[PDB]
């Protein structure tokens, strides 16, 4: 985020990495769904399972590397969606807490390209 | 990892998949060949301490979802094998058994009447039907002899997944899809679920994926 | 030595598939649709397999009883195809396209081999689906599965005796090729069309 | 015979087709490659003694018909050349000339106002638009200089067909289809129709066929 606001015309293929952070007994299924740019944001699961999706179970797979293809983004503009729907109900044992938690990791690949350096809009307006 | 076409399952302990009747799906010596080969995942069904079972008829269970929902209601003949993945998430502390069987030509029979089953009682669609008498498979046969069909066991002690690879089981070379159903995937809880303070759901996920599709 | 348990050796028993007595003075004959759904001794054996393919061997045994002449009989097998008779002296008995067979009572019994008549590769014994596109179409009756009709009449004109002619039809399937076995049925049958159970 | 994909034209005197700007459509070094390559035939337009002309913008003229009407309103980028066949049936006794030109980036201009042309005045769809001032091509240019574009002549004395093979004319490698139109096929009757007792219609058939389609 913060580096690609120092550059005007970006490109390349991002990739996400989700990670489950519940107890070891806790199982369940998600369906992570990628929507291409211009595709409608899916509201229900049956619309969502027709996208380029993945069905992720909380067993040995506590991390999913999800690849996002070439976007070439470069005014409210929107070039995709990633919506995650819950497939099964969350099974936790009686000993674990019922609330479990996911965290994500976005990272660009080695084909990510930046050009036309502009200044960032992050900081904007000090003592001494 | 089971990547078909565009979407996939990231399954963890891929159990020994059962090639049904020893065969394997392959084309006949128009064909899209890539779009319809994808895991159509059905809903997660409410499996409890008192559930009798679920049956999905193929390919009536897929005539409303995606390219295969389109490529049926345009065309007139299909010829495609199947790969059914039934994965049932459960902890170690649950108990129970499933018989994940794929019955060909499962001509059902109604109870205590000589009237044929109607269109509303056979073709359910994606939602699937509940067995009324799972001990007799709702056609007078016996569940105790039902392992003669392509079957696998989901014993929640041992494993929690069942993959069946279903070939083209038909006398005809190509068949009309909407007016006939060859395989009937049937998940029967032989030994039911049991745990005391958490007697609720243990969901079951069915992931049907057509393979080697043909259409005319 | 397990050669008796072969599938061709297991089903090729000439069982009584049809037994009808018709009077003489369905109008004074019988039309019997050739199907395995009649007698549950043979119906249960053939409803162990999903797809069957066989050349039938129809043996017609006919004996007379007067309420004794020497009568001539015709046994016209009408395929899934042309029309069938509805009376005894219609124009369909004098059809050359249908494989009729003429015999007498005093002869040894009639015997013809009706070949594999389906337009699929095997008879769908169990069928899941409807026949026609109408939603009240017959469930589990494949139109390709139909063998035909075996129409038998007495060739003679009306005789001053009034007698009952008993016909026993024996179908011994041969060259049997079977596929995809099934669990044997426990609960009894209710109708010959479908596979309901009483409970 | 011009058989593309499934359907075809049986044309009789296939005149010398004009490869536009010397190029030829070819793929970039998802792709359906077979379904969209088919002759989408538009309506036959009423050409009379007092018609000014017709313009179809591509690919706005095809965003409502067949696979290409579907493959636009699902996707986000297209990259496809074109093959336009304009065949105008007429007897020997008719007279008249046509300028069948395929103008790239035909930015139109409204008459006697400084207001931009709206969405209703540019994107017409399959039906196509009528020129308001065909001598100036409705953008201030000149029709007399309009042979600099890819053009052919339908002189009803000489021939009665015009085939143009249009390549991908764009700076971008792949472009959004609904919000941009590259080629504007324009059929201008330079020398109008004339015959005395039968001064009525001489219909013109436009048969656009996309070639070398790509989609993402």
């Amino acid at each position: 985020g913060n580096i690609s606001r120092y550059y005007t015309h970006w490109s390349g293929s991002l990739e996400m990495t989700f990670m489950f952070c519940g107890s070891f007994m806790a199982a369940g299924k998600l369906i992570l769904c990628y929507t291409p740019p211009g595709g409608s944001c899916p509201t229900t699961r049956e619309t969502a399972m027709l996208g380029t999706h993945i069905v992720w179970d909380f067993g040995l797979q506590s991390s999913v590397t999800l690849i996002i293809p070439w976007i070439s983004g470069s005014t409210n503009a929107n070039v995709g969606y990633v919506t995650c729907f819950m497939q099964t109900n969350l099974i936790v044992p009686s000993e674990s807490s019922d609330t479990c938690s996911l965290i994500g990791f976005i990272a660009a690949k080695d084909d990510f390209s930046l050009r036309l350096m502009r200044d960032s809009p992050d900081i904007g307006q000090l003592h001494a | 990892q089971l990547k078909l076409g565009n979407s996939a399952i990231v399954t963890q302990e891929a159990a020994n998949y059962c090639c049904a009747y020893g065969e394997w799906p392959n084309y006949l010596p128009t064909q899209p060949e890539t779009a319809t080969d994808r895991f159509y995942t059905l809903k997660s069904v409410k499996w409890e301490t008192g559930s009798t079972g679920w049956w999905w008829k193929l390919p009536d269970a897929l005539n409303n979802i995606g390219m295969f929902g389109q490529n049926v209601q345009h065309h007139y003949l299909y010829r495609s094998g199947f790969l059914i993945h039934v994965q049932c998430n459960a902890t170690k502390f649950h108990q129970g058994a499933l018989l994940v069987v794929a019955i060909p030509e499962h001509q059902r029979g109604a109870h205590n009447t000589n009237t044929s089953p109607g269109f509303d009682d056979i073709m359910k669609g994606e939602e699937g039907g509940t067995f009324n008498h799972p001990y007799v498979l709702d056609d007078g046969t016996s569940l105790a002899c039902a392992t003669i069909f392509p079957h696998q066991w989901i014993n929640l002690r041992t494993n929690n997944s069942a993959t069946i690879v279903l070939p083209w089981m038909n006398a005809a070379p190509m068949d009309f899809p909407l007016r006939h159903n060859q395989w009937t995937l049937a998940i029967i809880p032989v030994v039911p679920l049991g745990t005391r303070t958490t007697s609720s759901m243990v969901p079951i996920t069915v992931s049907i994926a057509p393979m080697c599709c043909e259409f005319n | 030595g397990v050669s008796e348990t072969l599938v061709e050796n297991f089903l090729s028993r000439a069982a009584l598939v049809s037994k009808r007595s018709f009077e003489y003075k369905d109008k004074n004959f019988f039309k019997w649709t050739i199907n395995t759904r009649s007698f549950v001794q043979l119906r249960r054996k053939l409803e162990l397999f999903t797809y069957l393919r066989f050349d039938a061997e129809i043996t017609i045994l006919t004996t007379v009883a007067v309420n004794l002449p020497d009568l001539t009989l015709q046994a016209m097998f009408v395929p899934t195809g042309a029309l069938t008779p509805e009376k005894q002296d219609s124009f369909h008995w004098q059809s050359g396209s249908n494989a009729s067979v003429f015999f007498k009572i005093s002869d040894p019994p009639a015997r013809i081999t009706i070949p594999f008549m389906c337009i699929n590769s095997a008879y769908s014994v169990f069928y899941d689906g409807f026949a026609g596109f109408e939603k009240n179409g017959l469930y589990g009756i494949n139109p390709a599965d139909t063998i035909g009709n075996l129409c038998v009449r007495i060739v003679n004109e009306h005789q001053p005796v009034g007698f009952t002619v008993t016909v026993r039809v024996y179908m011994k399937p041969k060259h049997i090729k079977a596929w995809a076995p099934r669990p044997p049925r426990t609960l009894p049958y209710m109708s010959i069309a479908n596979a309901n159970y009483k409970g």
